[PDB]
């Protein structure tokens, strides 16, 4: 049936995706023992769980999701959580030695030992499940251990199974901020590798999250749990069609088809429009128009990108909650009246609209708003080749004085996969404005 | 059922039977009066390998004494448990010794081999079934090894058929005291080499060494040394009186140990030595006592056989440990130096694990040695003996007694096939 | 499903024994004395039995 | 040593086991069991 | 009647075949007393004890088997132990004397005033038994006693009793640890000896053993309580078809003839899928596919032989518990499907199922898991040679500088039949060679 596994490789990925199954577990209600109350939904695990948990005869909901790290410290004390008891042991696959950001450490030197076990996790995993859509990895491209690993397995799921769908979500690197200088050595060496075989890359960037906190949710000093449960709501949006339905539901495939224009770039940008703190939503309302200006106005994107400086291509909004296709096409016709909305002529239409009546719920110790209707906008536009611009100016400097090169040389390698790198990088930019250009 | 009779032969050996025996008698609680304080089951069980039963509850030592001087016994008789020791046990002779080997071995011996003979076969058929017999003696002891050579001779053809032990100490390589003591050490080694088939090897000054190391108390007394290697012996003797998945048979272990016939000479090896303070700052872990246990410090019995390679060794661990951390460290120490064994024989390890500690630990073990390290032991010797045979000192003595020199020729031509036998098979 | 509960076997037998109780009680006998009127009849008339 | 004990109050010791028996040497009985009935019926020494 | 007698030669076998009577009376109840408590069981001998345990009219169930050991020390110490009162006391077949490990010792010494001891012992166990299907052999090829005296006994048994299954089970000799020299000497005699006589010689090795402990059952530190425990289990899974019925009934008859393809090698080997921990077990499911997966792991195979290395011929899977012909025959049938076990082309069919209804239990004091449906899987395949030509090569170095022969010559022997053992081995991977070749 409609279900999916979930893949966190890294302590950068992992506490979110941990946070993603607190909030899941929420919304079902599932109780940290691992057991419902005297009401009856277990089973032989065929309930609104069963896409994403594995509750059993024995009554305890086992996750679609395997947790990967290098470091144990992080994972350990997840161990010694909450939810731990629901969580498998050798699913929270842990490590012993670190990657030291070295993207190749991560891919050579220990992910050859690892990733057979993993793969056992995967297949143990695959027979259990039914139609399995496809796999929802969360990791970042600054991966310390993230990076390197993920390219390893990526490849290797790829290899085996080519014919399912891959979904991947990290943290874009800061355009300006840099707590790691070969984080751009290692992010282009990802990037590379998972141009031809990742199907849909989706990316981030801390900097605007913590940007919206401060500017309508009026947090000047939120935390990393805000973080978490942002993202987290993003995931929860994109998965309510898995778990409700609505007017029309609406599928990955539809989204892979629908989004992407040709193959290589598969980088659309998310976007979550009723952000807004609490106090406020008491008195305002909320409706279709003004949220549709708010998903479309620039400085409400978490991404550093100028649309105007760009062209759209495609644009998917997903209604959660109570609207009516009246409104919304309304709405969305005014947009397309609109004339600073520069869309390439390439594209007659480019949007897609999935609907779900079920309204968004807030979350007990939360910060969120109280929402009945709520979008998460998927677009892409031609506005991020900027992003590619900073990271190969950046990239050719210290290149050029190949600062660190002992480092990774002296564990086993050579400029030329850094060589190659560059002009996949730069075959990269040339697409996007010969695309750009009508 | 399958019992050991002690043989007790020289004057060391009359300060190592007392210490190896008031041990076991400690270990297995019996008060120095001789009447047994049940408290052990298992040893409740197993002295009847060692011990007869005497009246109330009091327990025979079946072992032999033999001697010439009357202090030495005296001192021995008046000792913490001289009353557990016999005087139908106690044969010796009219005689001084003056350590002529000859003398014991031709004069004194002959009308007291005839006494020795009648005593051991009258506790021979006291007991029912032997495994065999051991001897603490020393090589280059005097009126020991005029003694034993004869007695080991004779028991030959008496009972061919039995565990056939030796325990003797080498003298100080650096000093011998005695000065024909060579003389007496190479008449030895020719019958021994024949008429032996276990020989444990132990030195005083590795012992001196080991107090310097471990002990680090200064002034030790040479009970303490016969502490330590009564212990050692007291191990390999655990094995067959005590319970738990270990083979006991030194037979089940000879013929392991044993490649060769000419194969005589072991060195022992015993676990955990601690020192002033360590008691209480060593955690006791396997792989701390099989690091202690192959360290050339804690090694006793010789020399450092890092001049050489190992032939076969054989570890008995004693305490509550189990089959699996013995196998990682016997594999652990098998890539640790895979080149010093000797490419004749892999897997040349002997494991038998003793799950009853001692008295007082927990975890302990004892380990017997056969490696290329007894070479300059006799090649020292050689020297010793071919500049004393360069000019007959000393000589006029035993041609007085009835000795000549084409004995010494076979003795150190024996000795050197040894030495070719030992470097031929390794080198 | 209790026709599903009949498919359910568990092979069960029975058998006996009487060593035990002989064990028990050897060499343990009742005694009692006791009565019979035989006068009905027109020729005998009591007997004494234990 | 730190262990657990043996000779349970007889009726025990099938025949068979090798070892020394407390007391054994006055053995007028006849049966394994008998002499091993009155052998730990005789702790009487302290 | 389906009776056997059991044999346990070795104090290496011994506590064994203690733990496995120790296992046997639980599963039956039977109190260390000798005797069920007032509910009526009692009989001349007649109920699930009579194929096993022997409870005349005395009421105490007397074990069908013969503890044989020539080291009085662990015998005098079991009679000392629980059930000893069970045990019969001369069948409790004691030595003064040991072998010291050499086979011949204990095959030519002291064996000939014992056979007929236990000679006596056999018969009247044979006169007793109505149908004594055959005999359970509990022994080692590296024995200080098991080699040498198995050897001679089986030579008798088998000439006045030649007509009846002989089952034979021994450890086998660790391929790169050894814990005697001698160990080669007597295992390659006792291989041609029983070569012409053995029935079905199965094999164990305690690395792998104690290889999945610390894999799926998490113990670091066991010991030989759960050693003797697994295969005691594993025995018990076997004989479960005697014990309670099933879908279908299978006996060791049909397993002598589905599974030896040709005379000499009678060599298969078994393996149980369902070794997990208690608590893996109690948040995790069990069914027919995955531990089919299971049984056909390589890694889950206690002989380190690689199967891709040999090829199958024969595989009998002894389904124990709560299962269906549904999902087993379509398992299997996905099994036929896959690729990488490569069966022989000359068997199309090489699967004997045993359905057994009863679900495995667990045992106080125990360290197993909570078994619904469980398997016992016996296979053969040509990837075995690897162990014997591990042997071969080990045994021609130390035969060509001829260790320790003086002390076999010594005591009676030469070398002819030392060099006779070698070509039989010889013969044995030239053997196993052109039946490998198809
Ligand atoms: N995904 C994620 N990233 C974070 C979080 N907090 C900070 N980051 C950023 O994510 C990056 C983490 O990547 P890495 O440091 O390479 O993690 P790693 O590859 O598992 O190896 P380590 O260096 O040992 O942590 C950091 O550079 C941070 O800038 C977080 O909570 N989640
Ligand atoms: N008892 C005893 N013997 C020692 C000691 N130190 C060294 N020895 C040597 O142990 C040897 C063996 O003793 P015996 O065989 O009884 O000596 P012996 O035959 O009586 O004659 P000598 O060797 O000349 O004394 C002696 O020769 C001593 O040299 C010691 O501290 N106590
Ligand atoms: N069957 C079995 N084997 C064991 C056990 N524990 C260790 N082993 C191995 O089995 C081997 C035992 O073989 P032997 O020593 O010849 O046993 P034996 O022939 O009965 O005679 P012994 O020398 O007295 O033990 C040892 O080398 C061990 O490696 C156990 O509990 N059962």
């Amino acid at each position: 049936m409609r279900e999916c596994i979930s893949i966190h490789v890294g302590q950068a990925g992992v506490q979110i995706g941990n946070a993603c199954w607190e909030l899941y577990c929420l919304e079902h209600g599932i109780q940290p023992d691992g057991q419902m109350p005297s009401d009856k939904t277990i089973g032989g695990g065929d309930d609104s769980f069963n896409t994403f948990f594995s509750e059993t005869g024995a009554g305890k909901h086992v996750p679609r999701a395997v947790f990967v790290d290098l470091e144990p410290t992080v994972v350990d004390e997840v161990r010694t959580g909450t939810y731990r008891q629901l969580f498998h042991p050798e699913q929270l696959i842990t490590g012993k030695e670190d990657a030291a950001n070295n993207y190749a450490r991560g891919h050579y030197t220990i992910g050859k030992e690892i990733v057979d076990l993993v793969l056992d996790r995967i297949r143990k995993l695959a027979d259990l499940c039914t139609g399995l859509q496809g796999f929802l990895i969360f990791h970042s491209f600054g991966g310390g251990t993230g990076s390197g690993f993920a390219s390893l397995l990526m490849e290797r799921l790829s290899v085996d199974y080519g014919k399912k769908s891959k979904l991947e979500f990290a943290i874009y690197p800061a355009p300006q901020v840099s707590t790691a200088v070969v984080e751009p050595y290692n992010s282009i060496l990802t990037t590379h590798t998972t141009l031809e075989h990742s199907d849909c890359a989706f990316m981030v960037d801390n900097e605007a999250i913590y940007d919206i906190c401060r500017r309508n949710l009026d947090i000047e000093r939120p935390t990393y749990t805000n973080l978490n449960r942002l993202i987290g709501q993003i995931v929860s949006s994109i998965t309510a069609s898995l778990r409700f339905d609505g007017a029309l539901n609406v599928d990955l495939t539809e989204f892979q088809t629908n989004l992407v224009p040709y193959p290589r770039i598969h980088f659309p940008l998310a976007t979550y429009a009723p952000v807004i703190s609490a106090e406020k939503a008491y008195h305002e309302q909320l409706s279709v128009a003004e949220i549709t200006n708010a998903c479309f106005e620039p400085a409400n994107q978490m991404v550093k990108c100028d649309p105007r400086h760009g062209k759209y291509m495609a644009c998917c909004m997903l209604y959660r909650g109570d609207v009516v296709p009246k409104d919304v096409n309304a709405a969305i016709a005014t947009i397309k009246t609109k004339r600073t909305i520069q869309f390439v002529d390439w594209c007659p239409t480019g949007f897609k609209v999935g609907i779900n009546y079920q309204p968004p719920t807030v979350v007990p110790g939360g910060d969120l708003a109280k929402v009945q209707r709520a979008v998460c906008m998927l677009s892409n536009t031609t506005a991020i080749a900027e992003a590619w611009a900073r990271l190969d100016h950046k990239f050719d400097l210290m290149y050029a004085k190949r600062a660190f090169v002992h480092w990774y040389v002296g564990e086993g390698m050579e400029e030329g996969e850094f060589s190659e790198a560059r002009e996949d990088l730069a075959a990269l930019e040339k697409d996007y404005e010969e695309v750009g250009v009508d | 059922m399958r019992e050991i009779v002690h043989l007790q032969a020289g004057q060391c050996g009359n300060q190592i039977g007392a210490k190896f025996w008031e041990v076991i008698s400690d270990e297995h609680g019996i008060d120095p009066t001789g009447t047994y304080h049940g408290d052990s089951d298992l040893q409740l069980e197993r002295i009847n390998v060692y011990y007869n039963e005497a009246t109330g509850g009091k327990y025979v030592p079946r072992a032999v004494l033999v001697d010439l001087e009357p202090g030495t016994m005296d001192s021995v008789r008046s000792g913490p448990f001289g009353q557990i020791f016999r005087p139908d046990n106690f044969v010796f002779g009219q005689s001084g010794a003056g350590n002529n080997w000859a003398k014991g071995h031709y004069t004194e011996g002959a009308e007291l081999v005839d006494s020795v003979l009648d005593v051991v076969r009258k506790e021979a058929e006291s007991c029912d079934c032997l495994q065999g017999f051991q001897l603490t003696h020393s090589l280059g002891g005097g009126t020991g090894s005029g003694m034993g050579t004869l007695l080991i001779s004779k028991i030959r053809e008496e009972y061919p058929d039995r565990i056939m032990n030796t325990f003797s100490v080498v003298p100080s390589p650096k000093v011998s005291d005695t000065v024909v003591e060579p003389y007496n050490a190479t008449l030895s080694v020719h019958q021994l080499v024949e008429n032996t088939d276990e020989t444990y090897c132990i030195d005083n000054e590795a012992l001196y060494d080991i107090c310097f190391r471990t002990l680090k108390l200064t002034t030790p007394t040479y009970g303490d040394l016969n502490h330590l290697v009564s212990a050692t012996m007291s191990g390999v003797t655990t094995c067959l009186r005590f319970p738990g998945q270990l083979n006991a048979d030194l037979r089940k272990l000879a013929v392991n140990m044993v490649p060769f016939p000419r194969l005589h000479f072991f060195m022992p090896g015993f676990a955990p030595l601690t020192s002033r303070g360590s008691q209480q700052y060593r955690a006791l872990t396997v792989p701390e006592l099989t690091q202690q246990m192959f360290d050339a410090k804690n090694m006793m019995a010789a020399c450092d056989p890092r001049h050489g390679r190992y032939l076969t060794v054989a570890a008995v661990f004693r305490g509550r440990m189990s089959m699996k951390e013995v196998d990682e460290q016997m594999l652990n120490v098998q890539n640790k130096n895979s080149s010093y064994f000797v490419e004749w024989i892999p897997n040349n390890v002997k494991t038998a694990v003793c799950d009853i500690p001692p008295r007082g630990l927990k975890m302990s073990a004892t380990f017997i040695g056969n490696s290329t390290a007894i070479q300059e032991l006799f090649k020292r010797i050689s020297e010793q003996f071919t500049a004393m045979f360069r000019r007959k000192a000393f000589l006029h003595w035993y041609t007085g007694e009835g000795m000549d020199e084409m004995e010494f020729t076979e003795a150190e031509s024996n000795m050197n096939d040894l030495v070719s036998e030992y470097q031929q098979y390794q080198d | 499903r209790e026709t599903l509960e009949f498919v359910d076997p568990f092979r069960p037998y029975q058998s006996f024994d009487t060593l035990k109780r002989f064990i028990q009680y050897d060499g343990k006998v009742l005694r009692f004395f006791c009565l019979w009127d035989d006068s009905t009849s027109l020729f005998g008339d009591r007997r004494e039995f234990v | 040593t730190q262990k657990h004990n043996l000779f349970t109050p007889e009726p025990h010791y099938i025949p068979g086991y090798a070892g020394f028996y407390p007391q054994l040497r006055y053995q007028v009985g006849n049966t394994y069991g008998r002499t091993t009935a009155q052998l730990l019926t005789d702790p009487s020494v302290q």
